[PDB]
Parts: structure tokens; C-alpha cells; sequence
């Protein structure tokens, strides 16, 4: 609900755990990692610019 | 010669008035018009007054493009005198044609000093670094000059140099504390700018026709420039315009058609830097300013469309989809302004002046607000940066924009729950590509469902650079040669490179099946790349190890290779719809994108009477007319989905 995630501002992680996603999961890390810093069209391509082969007369 | 029509160029004039004031200033700027004189003989300067040390420092200079880091390179190796490499290199990506204790001059890109901060952090081998182009504000240009900013007070023996334009210099000023700037000015010649009556039906059968009426009704000597969008377009131009040119023969005057984009040949370069004869006239394409400029510069005539293809960034996932806009005034004024460097030229816009003054953005903005940033925020926590607001930077990313390449890098497992950087973090630095190539080649080495399929996974990743490049023709003649029933995109890869493995990397066996053997050269080096990579990694070895245990079957390993492209790509998985396929995932609903026609996954739906597939993976998106899936990848089971990534796909599925 209120979540403050903090980061290494001055001995390894493997592998995340699925009980790791489980508590902390993937929406809830948006929010809380930037509380650490406080922060609480179709161009069809055969057109131009406005829009709405052989030039030899034979 | 070259030693004298280097005298003509707009920095000789301002040559020792600049290297007094570079002996005083820490950092300059230097203002002026692409291609001025500097970037080619001003790095020629600093090397000649001893800002090097007798070789034991470096000089280097940042590039927008890989195609502009190559090519200015070459230009300058023909000035120094060097053979090229030896005493003035350049660094790709995957290329880094230089000797450690010979180079002095270097010009590679962006991203290349930006990946530099990792082995050194102070940038101890330079004593002069010129950022050139940083009015494009590309992304790796935006963070470059933050991050060169915070090592100013730690090593004043650095020197730094900012080429601009002359609308975005004193924002640049600004930004280092008041910065001098000084002005090196062109010869600007008056272009006479034309404009069409109507909105145009094509463009490009209008810049076609445009340039014949200049070629046969206009005397010589004038050479014609065109900026296209794309490589696809460019060479669908050069072959058209070389049908036309066969009907009319030996009757009109000589015309050399001269194509500037990536990847192209040596024989093709060195038609570049060599002058016209008389009696003729280059036509020159391309696609950006920067590549086009000359020493010599013969051309008097530009013709623009105006629009620039840009990577997008996707509202409903995280990515880039890749779209075609129109360019901004300020870039096209860059355009018409290439006529005008030695006479009076010309510029033919197939937009009307209407268009031009209340249709186009007057300002460019940066890239660096609608990107992916997960390679971003990823790079600069390796680096120590914690905070990425208070990061100063000059043009600040939007909050979703960067909260989603926060939780993107999560999915990924490479940032902790804690926020850390994990040893997986840590590993996809090291690598030279995208950090989702990275997931795709760790689970592939060590993943408990998927291990065994690294040798299989640098192959179809190497192939995933060179996509657009790799055939002559279509793909579906040349796919029908090397296998008969391939059904994904991503294994028909695999099968070309294994096939031309197994005939010794024979230069008869590409031409057989439709294939460029130039390509296949640059994807046997991408791969010679990432694997001794993942030899100093130790994912060689921990697949060694997994192949000894359990020798696969030819049944399983198209099934490994699928779940380890799940794992790297989870963002990237489309359902088929009621309407269609249709982009999968918890933000947006969907996009309701369709299959390109130049994929595989296309041709199985037409030539073949199978079912549509229910879960399609893809590499790029992009929009011309609906959104397209390029580079599929077939998931026929559920299962395989919810296994690899189960952070996203439990709810969804």
C-alpha cells in the first residue's frame, strides 16, 4: 500500500525466487523504487506531407 | 588535390584562433552547419599540436550514426595519410577496426563511449572528446553529455568539445555552467527553395520525375541529392531509377548513382570520396545530413520528401515500435542548406509551403522522452547513479515512461525486489547487444527446462541483427530452398546459418538459395562476438556441462528455443483475437496488429491450410499502414507461457 523500496547509495543475487514476485510483485516495483527518490499516427507510406510507374511516353 | 582543397573549408580560417582558446576552456563549443570543416580536419588539428602526448592519449570522437562513424573515418584516413585503423581507427558495435598502441584519432558512435564508462570509469585514455551532432539529441548523445558532466571536476586535464548547430548551442551553454561558444560559420550560398501546388498523391513517383526534369533540362555541373527514409526505400529507388536510365541509353548524359546507408560494400565506398569525371552527374541517396557531406562536394541540387523514419515508443508494452513521421522544420532547413555550400543551388520539396509552415513541429524534440529506456536505467545503475531524477541531465525522461523500463528490467529478473543491481543485472552489461538478448542466451545455458540451447541461441540472435540484409529477392523462394516446412521465423534462421556451416562457408552455397553472402559474413562475426563473451561469462561452460548430462534430441530443441525467446521477449506475445492477432498484456487491451507479409508466419497462411497459431512472438513492430509483426515465433502451448515467465502470464492466462 505504502512502500518505500531503497537503493545501494554508498553477496549477490542468482536468481530471483518466484516466492520473491510473489510478495514484491512487478506493478508494486514501479511504484515504490522511485519513493527511494521521492516522487511522492498511420502514415499508409505511399503519401506526403498533406494527403487525403514508367514517365516514358511510349 | 586532397591537401589543398582541405585549405578551402571554413575551419582553416579559424584554426589557431580555436586552438588558443581550447588551451584555455575545459569545455567549448563550437557552433556552425553540418559539416563545416570540423569533425574532419579539426581532430587533424589537435593531434599536430600535441594534445595526444606522443600517442600515450587518445582522441575521440562521438558519431550519431554507425554509418557516419565509418564513413568520416575513411574520409580522414585518406587526408592523414594513414592506411586506416593503424593511426586513425573507428568502433562499431560489432566492429572495432583499431591497434591499442598505434591509434591516436578515433570516431566511433554513441552508444560506444557510453558502454566505455564500464571498463573505466574516469575516461583515462582521452584527453579530447568531441561530442558531434548533439542538436540530433539522440539518446545515447543525451546521457553521454550528463555523465561527462559529473567527471568535469575530477579530471580537469580532459578536454571537451560539443559541435551543434546554431538554434540548440546555447542550451548546450547553459547547461555547462555559462560555456563559451565559439562560431565557425559556412559559405552560405542562397538555395532557391521550391514548393509543389498540391498535396502529393506519392512521393516517391513525384522524386522520380524530379529528377529527370533536372537531369535533361539543366546543364552540367550539378550533382543531385535525394533523402529517403529507409534502406528498403532507397534500393527499391536505385533499381527504378536504373530501369528507367536503360530505356534511355547512351542519348541523355552519364548518371552515377551513388546510395549512402549501412552495411555496403568497400566498391561502393570508395565511389563516395572519388570526384565526378566530367560529363557526369552523381546522384546521391541517403537518409540524414551528416553522411552526405563531402570534401570535394560537388552537389548543387536536393531533393526531399521530408520524413524520417523514428523509433516510436509503444503506449500499451514497453518497446519501440518503429514508425515514419514527418520531419520538423528545423531539420528540413538543414536539408536545403546542403545545396548551398560551394554555388547557388537548389531545393525541391514535395511538400507545399503551406505544409511547411503550419503541418511541421518548428523544433525537433529529444529521443530521449519516448524511448525504451530499459538498456537506460540498467546502464547507469551499474555505474553508481542511485537517484534517476535528480540524474542532471538536460531533458528529463516522463515518470511512464521511466517506471515502465523499471518494471521491465524486473521482469527480466536483473534488478532485485530490493532495488539492487543482481549478478544477472551485472551480466547483461557485459554483453554487446539489448539486455533481452542477454535473458535469451542466460536461459539458455543455465535455465532447468531450457539448458543445452546456448550453441542454437547465439545463432538465431546473430541473425536477428542482420534480418533486413540477408536475401536477394523474396524470402519465400529462398526459404522453400534451404528447408521445406519451416513454420517459425526464428528456426528458419537457424537453419540457414547451420546449412552454410555445414557446405564450409561457401560463397557458391548462399547464391544457390538466395542468399547474401556479404550478410552471412557480418552474422558469423555478431556470433564470434557473443560467444567469447559468454566464454568470459561462463555460460560456455555451464552448457558444456548441460549437453553432457542430457544429449537433446532434434524433437526437443525447437521447443528449448521457443521457451528461451519467452523469457527474453514476455511483452512480445500476441493472441489470436476475434478480430485478429492482438497484442496480449495488462496495460492496453490491444493493437490489433497483423502479420508482414515478408515474415514466414505469413506465407504458412496462404501457401499452406493450417490454423492460424494462438500465440505469436515477435521481435519488431511497425506501422505503415496497421501495425506489423516482423521476425514471428510460433507458441503452440499455453504451458510453455505461464512456465518461463509466470510473473505476468498467471493473471492473464
Amino acid at each position: 500500500k505504502k512502500l518505500v523500496i531503497k537503493l545501494s547509495e554508498n553477496p549477490l543475487v542468482e536468481y530471483v525466487t518466484e516466492k520473491e514476485y510473489n510478495e514484491v510483485p512487478v506493478e508494486e516495483f514501479g511504484d515504490a523504487l522511485l519513493r527511494g527518490m521521492g516522487w511522492e499516427q498511420i502514415h499508409p507510406d505511399g503519401l506526403g506531407i498533406g494527403a487525403k510507374f514508367m514517365p516514358v511516353v511510349k | 588535390t586532397i591537401q589543398e582543397a582541405r585549405k578551402l573549408l571554413p575551419v582553416h580560417q579559424y584554426k589557431d584562433e580555436l586552438l588558443q582558446e581550447i588551451k584555455k576552456n575545459q569545455v567549448l563549443i563550437i557552433m556552425g552547419e553540418t559539416g563545416s570543416g570540423k569533425t574532419t580536419q579539426l581532430p587533424q588539428y589537435l593531434v599536430e599540436d600535441g594534445f595526444t602526448d606522443q600517442g600515450k592519449l587518445q582522441i575521440a570522437i562521438t558519431q550519431p550514426r554507425r554509418v557516419a562513424a565509418t564513413s568520416v573515418a575513411a574520409r580522414v584516413a585518406d587526408e592523414m595519410n594513414v592506411v586506416l585503423g593503424k593511426e586513425v581507427g573507428y568502433q562499431i558495435r560489432f566492429e572495432d577496426k583499431t591497434t591499442p598502441n598505434k591509434t591516436v584519432l578515433k570516431y566511433m558512435t554513441d552508444g560506444m563511449l557510453l558502454r566505455e564508462f564500464l571498463t573505466d570509469s574516469k575516461l583515462s585514455k582521452y584527453s579530447c572528446i568531441m561530442i558531434d551532432e548533439a542538436h540530433e539529441r539522440t539518446l545515447a548523445t543525451d546521457i553521454l553529455i550528463g555523465l561527462l558532466k559529473d567527471i568535469l571536476p575530477q579530471r580537469p586535464t580532459l578536454k571537451l568539445l560539443i559541435s551543434s548547430a546554431t538554434m540548440n548551442a546555447k542550451k548546450f551553454s547553459e547547461f555547462f555552467d555559462n560555456c563559451p561558444i565559439f562560431n565557425v560559420p559556412g559559405r552560405r550560398y542562397p538555395v532557391d527553395i521550391h514548393y509543389t501546388l498540391q498535396p502529393e498523391a506519392n512521393y516517391i513517383h513525384a522524386a522520380i520525375t524530379t529528377i529527370f526534369q533536372i537531369h535533361t533540362t539543366q546543364s552540367l555541373p550539378g550533382d543531385i541529392l535525394v533523402f529517403l527514409t529507409g534502406q528498403e526505400e532507397i534500393e527499391r529507388t536505385k533499381t527504378k531509377l536504373e530501369e528507367i536510365m536503360s530505356k534511355l541509353g547512351s542519348r541523355t548524359k552519364q548518371m552515377i548513382i551513388t546510395p549512402i546507408y549501412a552495411n555496403l560494400p568497400q566498391e561502393q565506398q570508395l565511389k563516395i570520396f572519388q570526384p565526378t569525371p566530367e560529363n557526369c552527374r552523381k546522384v546521391v541517396l541517403a537518409t540524414n545530413i551528416a553522411e552526405t557531406s563531402l570534401t570535394i562536394d560537388g552537389i548543387r541540387y536536393v531533393i526531399d520528401p521530408g520524413f524520417v523514419k523514428e523509433n516510436s515508443y509503444v503506449p500499451s508494452t514497453g518497446m519501440t515500435q518503429l514508425l515514419t513521421v514527418p520531419c520538423s522544420r528545423a531539420s528540413v532547413d538543414q536539408r536545403a542548406g546542403r545545396a548551398g555550400r560551394v554555388g547557388p543551388g537548389k531545393c525541391f520539396r514535395i511538400f507545399t509551403k503551406w505544409s511547411y509552415l503550419h503541418e511541421l513541429e518548428l523544433m525537433p524534440k529529444p529521443e530521449i522522452t519516448r524511448t525504451n529506456l530499459s538498456n537506460t536505467v540498467l546502464l547507469l545503475l551499474s555505474l553508481g547513479v542511485t537517484d534517476l531524477i535528480k540524474f542532471p541531465l538536460m531533458d528529463k525522461p516522463s515518470i511512464p515512461t521511466l517506471r515502465k523500463s523499471l518494471e521491465n528490467l524486473y521482469i527480466l529478473g536483473a534488478l532485485n525486489s530490493k532495488g539492487t543491481i543482481t549478478r544477472l543485472g551485472k551480466m547483461m552489461c557485459e554483453f554487446p547487444c539489448e539486455p533481452e538478448f542477454a535473458k535469451v542466451l542466460y536461459t539458455a545455458a543455465t535455465h532447468e527446462q531450457c539448458q543445452g540451447v546456448l550453441e542454437e541461441c547465439l545463432t538465431i540472435v546473430s541473425m536477428l541483427h542482420e534480418t533486413p540484409s540477408l536475401f536477394i529477392g523474396q524470402k519465400r523462394d529462398a526459404a522453400a530452398s534451404v528447408l521445406s516446412e519451416v513454420e517459425s521465423d526464428h528456426i528458419l534462421y537457424l537453419e540457414i546459418f547451420n546449412q552454410w556451416r555445414n557446405s564450409k562457408f561457401s560463397r557458391s552455397w548462399c547464391q544457390d538459395h538466395k542468399i547474401q553472402f556479404k550478410t552471412m559474413l557480418r552474422v558469423r562475426n555478431i556470433r564470434n562476438q557473443l560467444f567469447r563473451c559468454s566464454e568470459k561469462v561462463g555460460l560456455v561452460e555451464k552448457n558444456d556441462q548441460a549437453r553432457m548430462k542430457i544429449g537433446n534430441i532434434a524433437g526437443y530443441i525447437n521447443a528449448r528455443i521457443t521457451r528461451c525467446f519467452i523469457s527474453g521477449f514476455p511483452m512480445n506475445i500476441v493472441q489470436l483475437g476475434p478480430t485478429g492477432y492482438q497484442t496480449m498484456g495488462r496495460s492496453s487491451g490491444g493493437l490489433n496488429v497483423s502479420v508482414h507479409p515478408t515474415s514466414i508466419l505469413f506465407v504458412n497462411h496462404k501457401e499452406k491450410a493450417q490454423r492460424p497459431s494462438k500465440y505469436v512472438l515477435y521481435q519488431q513492430l511497425m506501422l505503415t499502414s496497421k501495425e506489423f509483426i516482423r521476425d514471428c515465433l510460433v507458441i503452440p502451448k499455453e504451458e510453455w507461457l505461464i512456465d518461463m515467465v509466470p510473473q505476468i502470464f498467471k493473471d492473464l492466462i
